[PDB]
């Protein structure tokens, strides 16, 4: 019997700072035990300072990104070139995903950008459209490896102030773009070590008020 | 499907089909609504060129839409049935989804909307009917009386009349109805309604129908003798 | 396009009348007179056939009086072909009600639905109305014996005695004169025939130019019987009342 | 929901400095039966694109007709049909990719793996893959079926990343492709010796080579092999 | 849902219906009224698939109420039961059938007789002196076969009903949290508050 | 006379009067000008107001990053046709990853307008459009008429008193066609062209509407203080 | 999930956890499971995240349209029935919802309606919904009285979620409290179970099963 | 007869032009836009004294940030309002935000030309749509049955429109306060109205960023009427 779904592997990661946000993803694309491409980007600039990635089944991922990019285009036509806010983009994506509730897009979607107060924003979706704004989210094959590390290093979970008898928590603070990229690079190199579907290359899209910048880093190719 | 735009604008900005539907209403038997302090009364003319009628079975002029709302009309009788049916269905549909009977304003708004839809839909003519819709909202003791017409406009009235010679009875009500002090009792409200119809009707025999609606689904139709007593009383006071 | 040829059957005149309905009523006024009279113990339906030819088969003929179910019958005035369309609808409607509720349809409910169909042809669809006026004669356990009439407008009303078709003005005056409430069926039979005999455009009223029917409780105990009169039975009832 | 009947095996391809090379054998398998031997699975579109197709052949022939029809439709009311408004490889791919994904979404897929090789109007090499699932990807080397498992490893030794493309000549690239085709003949049970090869160069254009054969094969060592273990004779 | 009973006596119809609403390993509610008044002298109890039950009951209720307003007349229990049966008989061959079993208790004002109709989700109608749906019947029918008489009073019917509830409370596996009892007679519908 | 009741009827001399009456709505419309060089294509439009309290009716609509038009006549009809163009430009992008040729854009509008002139019940579009764009064969300017007739031009003008600008452009042809790699000068030529159609009124800051598309310039519209440069 | 809401002398308490799960994977610890439909209307979420999230915000759009059309805030009964009639149309399609529509109106007073994806709609004083509903019921029932103070009722709702959060593996994260009065709903904060558990243990002397 | 979507020889749609005559017969509605808010006022015009004037609803809420006044065949406006409300709420559902006043007006105007041989005739009612959004601030739009809408600083529609519009031309400036605008609507309404203006036969409303769209009480308007009469007598 024909199976309409497949698993193209890879993993993605979104972190939000005070005045910026990053959306990272490895460039490896796979089926079963074969590598299809060592450089196939799945993190995209969608306009209006919104970066997006839909990781899982690449055919569904590309279809969704394509539809959202188109959604942004028509939002401009219909509402006098108004900038689509990240919260509005998030809600719009929920409707795109839920539109196929009974034949889902097999993808974990993450978008990043800046909210209307200029502060960093990351939104994450399940395959059928449930969404939630967060400081931190890993998605895809190696999400289970990376996410607990992010809880510990971004949100300082399980970390207490030394000498306070485990009574005072380590205080939350925004990380610099330099510190965030360090965590992203370490997250992906660690994921590459222990997950077979993750590797080849890492592409990070950084979003500030000035626009969207890119950074690329080599990953292990085994 | 038959598509023709029958209701259309004319050079002077009138929709003649809607206005000719008003002429049908003007031909219809007179209907009057008067609301008191704690009730609404719907009075209706019945033409007396029809003897040998069977009044048991002949369609009554006042129709119950729900247990708490009534609808009387002037114009084409056949057209009125279609509006009444739709109104009755919507009344039950409202109870089913909102878990509460319709307000009189809501039911009126629905009926008026149906009438309007038939003024800019292809292949249909407007309803040759104007309605008086009266009753009491659920758990409310404030009387409600609304009027609709073929165009689709609706509005609330302290007292109103429609149909043939309605301009004569409206003239009567305009000087006899005090906004500051509406008919304080049922008897006062029925009498004013009967008086107003007697300006137009002919004989107060089997020509006048009266239906009284009170709060909490308390609706009753008066019989011949009960109405005849008002007719007898009014005429004796008149000879003065 | 086709707009050019549209008569616009479902529009109002400047006076607020429906042209086609009015003209359909004008058509019906030339049809053979039909009379319905309701008594306390039954109903009479009498109707005059439209100018008969001597070679017309009279016994196996049905033009005016039709059976809707065991309890309800109709007298027709207008286009027969139109009436049969409506009659078959009414027959089906009665059977739907019986199938649904396991009870014979109340007369008014059947009359209302048939009248609602006529109304539809005057408001939408762009078709000509049915050139038919009915007299409904029937019985149910709510109101007992009932007479109704419907016309092309889709408007219906209840009656003690009524006429449709030709010479209704003269016929209604005569019925209004001799009708009284405590009347019996056999008296109503005589009134129906006497009225037709005076209003008829023919020289003399004979058996071959009539259709006749009664709806009595004259069966055995608490049940209703429909009697569509045979030619010989009309001949006898015409002699019995001294018209021929 | 389908099952493939008459099938075509591996399609292999790679980029080199001035263009792209693509190849596919001429076999139409009917299960284990090697039924048809004159099957062309490389289909040129204009003078700048070659579409290589594996999988179901009835669906391949349908796709042929679509591409053929696309050329006709593009020529309509188009004075620049053989110039600026000619069909690009990227246009041809996106059209197929759209069709493939729409068909999978209707649960009635075209049972194929497709590689669109060509050169764009600005001279850029185009090489992209699409299959029955609507899954798309691009790489310096692309291959379908057994080619993905056996050809890609060999072709990636020549062009392992982007920077290796300018350093790879058409002679070196074709040699690798022809070698890969031999390896597939050794090891793929549904491959044939006869194959076609197409080169799309930005200077010399489209070169379509038919009736190629796998040659320089090593079989001589087979005579020394005896039994499956202990047998000496 | 689960337990719905019905007993027709000399001058009335008595409907008993369990109060429990269970979903999984939790009794979500213990005061549920599994009945709808279709008309002043007609009551319908119901049991079956979650959601379907109330949706069907209220849909019937709306239709009967619509009829009452249109004709200014109350349909006979027999007429209502036939309408209900036909709706279920349609339903069973739909894409998704109503999985609802009902009892219809009514007092026919024209006949001056109580009437009890048992209708299952297939549209299988029977008039009965006493009725039950589901596993309840497996205890109550044999009990009523023994103790029921056709000329009983409403008070005798309630005592007969107490005997059924006691037997069910003793031998049924599930706790159904007692019953709401309602009586249908010449004066309409009323609820017994202390049972 | 007797042959203008609907679009489906030919006159005895072979004329479609409903199509001609639709053409008349364009003549009543405010003037708009279109012109191009080899690198850029420019739309200039005179906007019209109801009174001094009202806004000025927007004449220019964007269809894609590389295409857009100006309108003259019934504005709602321009909205319907521009929306159709937006979809067709978009279909070309999503399906073929291809920017819709300006010539095909014209062919599509022609065929859409034509269907409305051969069937009963419908009516012709009551608007004229000037489509500019930059595609793979350089800059383009089209003139759409609701009869269906689409025409590729170096320059043109439609609307009331459009003959003044159309004569000017016919004289200036050799000059403005070679304004390559200079946006501001090509606009100046268009602003001077539309000025030949003015009577009693002059170009003000909230009256003028300019649009441009070209080699390294997406289709962008200039209104308000952004057109003060050209007065 | 564990969500509850109960009626009492001083109105309605509504309490929920904040955990989302995908099998045994803890997807989130900071999810909002209460949606503020309007100033007088709350909706709780249990079951499929999106099914609840999508259709309850849609419910909010329908309630807004009601008060625009009718010039009056929608009743809790009518609001719950819009949602229940919606999910009933999808019955069998595989929607997963366990919701509670809580709110106050003049005609109704404080009201709670349980609505689930198989079409069940129930009015009631106390409901617990979710995988940890039984754990919440245990604490809630055994300590519930109608005459609870606003202070005590808030705590009991908070303590009942904590009980479930502790025992149920698929419940946890933090507690979100709400109090609904005649004047509308009032938010009573987010309470992390990380700190709340030890704070409750120490002060209350409960949770003796746990190594202190 | 003739087609519904027929052009006149002058290049205008007959039916659209005839619907504009129907709107001239309608009761007067006035709107004024300021930087502190937009004010909407209408003439109720009861046909008889027995008619309860508070049931005359010619000013209507579309959303919290958008209001609407009407003039002409007011029955035709019901479906336009229904569409507007759905459009507003639907956009909030899809985008989690308030919809732009212009986008709302455009959505309503798309219905306008959806007639022919779709509905059978154009709408016989004009709308004044007033609202606020974060991008373009306080706005007033005049939506016609032609499918056209103009933004206005101030606008009058109905029977006394051309006389009132000429008055608004003189009185409007870019620094009007909300209170000044309220009085100005009352003043101009009292001039063009047949019967004498009071709180029962005229209605005021406004939309502000802070408090949204509000229809004024008869008590509040009565005081503004009294304040208006005193100020005109004061010089
Ligand atoms: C507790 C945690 C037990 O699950 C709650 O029920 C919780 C409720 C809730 C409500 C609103 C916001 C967040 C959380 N439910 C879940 O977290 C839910 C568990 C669940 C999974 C699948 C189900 O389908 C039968 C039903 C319940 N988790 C999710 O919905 C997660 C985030 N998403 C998925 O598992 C994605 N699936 C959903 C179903 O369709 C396929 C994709
Ligand atoms: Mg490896
Ligand atoms: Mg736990």
């Amino acid at each position: 019997q024909f199976n309409p779904y497949g698993d193209n592997g890879g993993t993605i990661l979104g972190i939000a700072g005070e005045d910026f946000a990053v959306l990272a993803g490895d460039t490896r694309n796979i089926t079963d035990y074969s590598i299809n491409s060592r450089y196939e980007p799945k993190v995209f600039d969608c306009g209006d300072n919104i970066v997006m990635s839909a990781n899982g089944f690449a055919a569904d991922g590309d279809a969704l990104v394509k539809r959202f990019k188109n959604s942004v285009k028509w939002y401009h036509f219909d509402h006098n070139d108004k900038k689509l806010s990240i919260n509005s983009a998030a809600r719009n994506i929920q409707h795109l995903l839920y539109g196929k509730r009974f034949f889902p897009y097999y993808v974990h979607t993450i978008i990043a950008g800046l909210d209307e107060d200029g502060k960093g924003a990351v939104y994450s979706f399940d395959p059928v459209g449930s969404y939630e704004r967060e400081q931190c989210r890993a998605g895809g094959a190696a999400a289970s490896l990376i996410m607990p590390f992010l809880d510990n290093q971004v949100n300082f979970k399980n970390q207490y102030e030394p000498g306070t008898n485990g009574k005072v928590k380590k205080p939350l603070k925004y990380l610099s773009v330099e510190e965030v990229i360090k965590l992203v690079r370490d997250s992906f190199t660690s994921a590459t070590e222990r997950h077979i579907q993750v590797g080849d290359g890492l592409e990070i899209l950084i979003v500030t008020k000035d626009g969207v910048r890119k950074e690329f880093y080599e990953l292990k190719r085994d | 499907g038959y598509d023709r735009a029958l209701s259309i604008f004319s050079p002077d900005g009138h929709i003649f089909q809607v206005e000719y539907a008003l002429e049908a209403v003007k031909r219809g038997t007179c209907a009057v609504g008067v609301k008191g302090k704690n009730c609404v009364v719907l009075g209706c003319e019945r033409r007396s060129t029809l003897k040998l009628q069977d009044t048991r079975i002949t369609p009554s002029k006042v129709s119950k839409i729900d247990s708490h709302v009534v609808l009387s009309f002037s114009g084409l009788n056949a057209d009125s049935r279609i509006l009444i049916e739709k109104a009755r269905v919507e009344a039950q549909s409202h109870r089913l989804t909102l878990e509460d009977p319709v307000t009189v304003e809501y039911l009126t708004r629905y009926v008026a909307g149906v009438q309007q839809r038939y003024t800019q839909s292809g292949g249909v003519r407007p309803f040759g009917v104007s309605t008086l819709i009266a009753g009491f909202d659920p758990r409310d003791d404030e009387p409600k009386l609304y009027q609709t017409e073929p165009s689709g406009i609706y509005s609330s009235w302290s007292a109103q009349t429609i149909g043939r010679n309605s301009k004569t009875v409206r003239e009567f009500l305009e000087k006899n109805y005090d906004r500051k002090e509406p008919p304080a009792t049922v008897e006062e409200c029925v009498k004013l309604t009967v008086r107003s119809l007697l300006e137009v009707v002919q004989t107060g025999a089997k020509n006048i129908e009266i239906t009284v609606v009170k709060p909490d689904s308390d609706i009753v139709a008066l019989s011949s003798e009960e109405i005849n007593q008002y007719v007898t009383q009014i005429e004796q006071e008149k000879q003065e | 396009g086709s707009r050019r040829y549209d008569s616009r059957t479902t529009i109002f005149s400047p006076e607020g009348r429906l042209y086609q309905v009015e003209y359909a009523l004008e058509s019906i006024s030339h049809a053979g007179t039909a009379i319905g009279i309701m008594a306390s113990d039954g109903i009479v339906l009498a109707a005059e056939r439209k100018v008969t030819s001597t070679l017309l088969e009279q016994d196996t003929s049905t033009e005016k009086l039709y059976k809707l179910n065991d309890k309800i019958a109709v007298a027709v005035a207008g286009l027969t072909a139109d009436a049969e369309i409506l009659i078959n609808t009414a027959r089906i409607h009665a059977q739907n009600y019986l199938k649904t509720y396991n009870e014979d349809i109340p007369v008014e409910i059947l009359v209302r639905r048939l009248s609602d169909i006529k109304q539809g042809y005057t408001q939408h669809g762009g078709l000509r109305p049915f050139g038919v006026s009915f007299i409904y004669a029937g019985y149910d356990d709510r109101y007992g014996y009932q007479l109704y009439t419907s016309n092309p407008s889709g408007n219906y009303t209840g009656w003690k005695a009524i006429s449709v078709g030709a010479n209704t003005s003269a016929a209604q005056t005569l019925l209004q004169m001799d009708y009284k409430d405590d009347m019996k069926v056999d008296d109503a039979i005589e009134l129906a025939l006497k009225t037709l005999s005076k209003t008829t455009d023919s020289s003399a009223l004979t058996y071959d130019r009539l259709e006749f029917a009664t709806i009595r409780k004259g069966a055995n105990d608490g049940e209703v019987y429909q009697k569509i009169f045979k030619p010989q039975e009309i001949k006898d009832i015409l002699v019995k009342t001294g018209i021929t | 929901t389908q099952q493939p009947i008459v099938t075509g095996t591996s399609v292999i391809s790679m980029k080199y400095d001035n263009g792209v090379i693509i190849a596919a054998d001429n076999l139409g398998s009917y299960g284990s039966l090697l039924r048809f031997n004159g099957v062309e699975r490389l289909i040129p579109v204009g003078d700048n694109t070659v579409v290589g197709i594996s999988g179901d052949i009835s669906d391949m022939q349908h796709i042929e007709r679509l591409l053929k029809d696309l050329v006709t439709e593009n020529a309509y009311d188009n004075p620049l049909a053989d110039a600026e408004e000619a069909l690009e490889p990227s246009y041809i791919f996106e059209y197929l990719a759209t069709v493939m994904y729409q068909r999978r979404s209707k649960m009635n897929p075209l049972w194929n793996a497709i590689i669109v090789a060509g050169v764009q109007s600005n001279g850029d090499q185009f090489l992209r893959y699409v299959n029955l699932l609507g899954v798309t990807y691009s790489s310096p080397t692309l291959a379908t079926g057994f080619g993905a498992h056996m050809a890609n490893p060999l072709l990636r030794k020549v062009v392992d990343r982007e920077s290796d493309i300018p350093k790879t000549t058409v002679q070196v690239a074709e040699e690798a492709i022809v070698n890969a085709m031999r390896v597939l003949y050794y090891r793929d049970a549904r491959s044939s010796r006869n194959f076609s090869l197409a080169i799309i160069d930005k200077n010399t254009g489209l070169t379509f080579k038919k009736n190629l054969q796998v040659e320089n094969m090593k079989w001589d060592f087979a005579k020394d092999i005896k039994g499956y273990g202990t047998q000496k004779i | 849902m689960d337990i719905i009973l019905g007993i027709r006596v000399q001058d009335s119809v008595i409907l008993a219906s369990s109060k429990a609403v269970t979903r999984g390993i939790s009794v979500l509610k213990d005061s549920d009224d599994k009945t709808r008044q279709l008309s002043p002298h007609t009551l319908m109890s119901f049991a079956g698939e979650a959601g379907d039950t109330v949706q069907f009951a209220e849909y019937i209720q709306a239709n009967i109420q619509l009829y009452s307003i249109r004709e200014d007349y109350e349909l006979s229990p027999q007429a209502v039961s036939s309408f209900v049966r036909q709706e279920l008989a349609k339903s069973i061959r739909s894409r998704r059938p109503y999985q609802v079993n009902v009892l219809i208790g009514g007092y026919d004002k024209k006949k001056n007789k109580p009437e009890l109709y048992q209708i299952d989700y297939l549209g299988t109608k029977v008039e009965l002196p006493y009725g039950a749906h589901g596993y309840s019947g497996f205890y109550t029918f044999s009990l009523l076969d023994h103790h029921y008489r056709p000329d009983m009073t409403t008070e005798e019917g309630l005592d007969l009903l107490k005997l059924c509830v006691q037997e069910l409370e003793k031998r049924m596996p599930m706790d159904f949290k007692g019953v709401i009892v309602k009586i249908v007679d010449k004066d309409g519908i009323r609820q017994v508050d202390d049972f | 006379n007797n042959y203008d009741g609907d679009t489906v009827t030919f006159s005895p001399t072979g004329r479609l009067f409903q199509v001609e009456y639709a053409l008349e709505a364009i003549k009543q419309g405010s003037v708009t000008v279109g012109l191009r060089s080899n690198t850029h294509a420019v739309l200039v439009a005179l906007k019209r107001n109801a009174d001094e309290l009202s806004s000025y009716q927007k004449k220019i609509i964007k269809c894609d990053e590389h295409m857009g038009l100006s309108l003259a006549g019934l504005a709602p009809d321009a909205r319907v046709l521009s929306n159709y163009l937006r979809q067709q430009c978009n279909y070309s992008s999503l399906v073929f990853n291809r920017k819709l040729a300006v010539e095909r854009a014209g062919h599509l509008l022609c065929d859409k307008a034509q269907k409305n002139t051969q069937s009963y019940g419908g009516r012709p579009y009551g608007v004229g459009l000037l489509i500019i764009g930059y595609d793979k064969s350089g800059a383009h300017l089209l003139e759409f008429q609701p009869s269906g007739n689409v025409t590729e031009l170096y320059g043109t003008a439609i609307g009331a008193r459009s003959q003044g600008a159309k004569t000017y452009l016919e004289r200036t042809l050799d000059t403005f066609i070679k304004i390559d790699g200079n946006p501001d000068e090509l606009i100046k030529a268009g602003v001077e062209a539309i000025s030949q159609s003015l009577r009693d009124e002059s170009l003000t800051v909230d009256n003028l509407s300019i649009a441009i598309v070209g080699k390294d310039t997406p289709f962008t519209i200039y209104d308000g203080e952004a057109v003060a440069k050209y007065i | 999930t564990t969500t509850l809401a109960f009626r009492f002398q001083g109105g309605i308490i509504v309490a929920v956890d904040s955990r989302a799960t995908a099998g045994n994977w803890v997807a989130s610890q900071t999810v909002k499971k209460v949606i503020e439909i309007n100033p007088f209307l709350l909706g709780t979420m249990a079951g499929g995240t999106v099914d609840c999230q999508f259709w309850e915000t849609w419910l909010g759009s329908q309630c807004r349209l009601h008060e625009l059309r009718e010039k009056e805030r929608i009743s809790v009964a009518a609001a719950s029935k819009i949602l229940s009639n919606l999910v009933y149309q999808y019955k069998g399609a595989g929607l997963s919802m366990g919701t509670m529509i809580c709110g106050y109106t003049r005609k109704e007073g404080p009201t709670i309606y349980y609505v689930d994806s198989d079409g069940t709609r129930l009015k009631g004083d106390i409901f617990c919904v979710g995988s940890g509903q039984t754990f919440a019921y245990g604490v809630l029932d055994s300590n519930y009285k109608w005459d609870l103070s606003v202070e005590d009722a808030l705590y009991l709702g908070k303590r009942s979620i904590l009980a479930a959060a502790h025992r149920d593996a698929y419940s946890g994260g933090s507690v979100n409290l709400y109090h609904v009065t005649e004047d509308g709903w009032i938010y009573h904060g987010n309470h992390d179970v990380g700190e709340l558990f030890w704070k409750v243990k120490e002060e209350e002397g409960s949770f003796n099963n746990v190594i202190g | 007869d003739r087609g519904v979507s027929t052009f006149s020889p002058e290049g205008r749609l007959f039916q659209v032009e005839y619907s504009l005559e129907a709107i001239k017969l309608g009761s007067t509605a006035i709107g004024i836009a300021t930087k502190e808010g937009v004010v909407l006022g209408v003439e109720k015009r009861a046909t008889s004294p027995l008619l309860e004037s508070d049931s005359i609803e010619k000013i209507v809420e579309i959303d919290r940030h958008i209001g609407c006044a009407m003039s002409g065949l007011t029955a035709d406006a019901r479906s336009m309002i229904e569409h507007a409300r759905t459009a507003a709420v639907t956009h909030n559902l899809y985008y989690d935000e308030d919809i732009n006043v212009e986008s709302l007006t455009q959505s309503v105007c798309d219905l306008a030309l959806r007639f022919g041989e779709l509905m059978s005739r154009p709408f016989g009612v004009a709308l004044l749509i007033a609202g606020h959004d974060a991008d373009d601030g306080y706005q007033l739009f005049h939506a016609e049955p032609s499918g056209t809408f103009y933004r206005y600083n101030a606008k009058a529609i109905g029977s006394g429109s051309e006389g009132a519009q000429a008055e608004l031309l003189n009185e409007w400036h870019s620094s009007l306060t909300l209170k000044e605008a309220e009085l100005l609507v009352l003043k101009i309404l009292k001039q063009v109205m047949e019967e004498k203006l009071d709180e029962n036969n005229a209605q005021l409303s406004c939309i502000t960023k802070q408090d949204g769209f509000k229809i004024y009480d008869n008590e509040k308007t009565a005081e503004l009427i009294k304040e208006l009469k005193e100020k005109e007598a004061a010089e």
